[PDB]
């Protein structure tokens, strides 16, 4: 995946930022390609 | 030597070591108390008003024990007891 910046309380994270980042960008790419067969069997039909 | 001279003398040195642990006590309590109130402050801006009231609390718990101490050492310099 590519980066995207954008110019504009902060949050907390439990533990860390950069543990949480990896355990979330795999379940990320999951959605995504959930969403690309959820359109794909729409197409379909 | 005038035994009063050594009340006296005793009842410095006790009033000084009342007066040095009250102000460590004091300052670092109310060192760590603040560090608490700024980060608190520092993760919410909104959070101040909420956060002044246990802190000052904190504040009461310290700065109370250490007047305390100031209360004897006057009672220690001035009343001294034993004195004769």
């Amino acid at each position: 995946m590519e980066v995207e910046y954008v110019g504009e309380t902060l949050y907390s994270f439990e533990p860390d930022p950069e543990t949480l980042f990896d355990a979330l960008l795999p379940r990320y790419i999951a959605t995504r390609v959930y969403a690309a067969l959820l359109e794909a069997a729409a197409s379909e039909s | 030597l005038d035994p009063n001279a050594i009340i006296t003398a005793g009842a410095l040195i006790g009033g000084g070591l009342i007066m040095g642990g009250g102000a460590i006590g004091a300052g670092i309590g109310d060192g760590i108390a603040g560090n608490a109130l700024i980060s608190g402050i520092a993760r919410q801006p909104e959070a101040q008003g909420r956060l002044f009231t246990p802190f000052f609390i904190t504040v009461g718990l310290v700065e109370a024990a250490y007047f305390i101490n100031l209360a004897f050492m006057a009672l220690f310099v001035f009343a001294t007891p034993g004195l004769q």
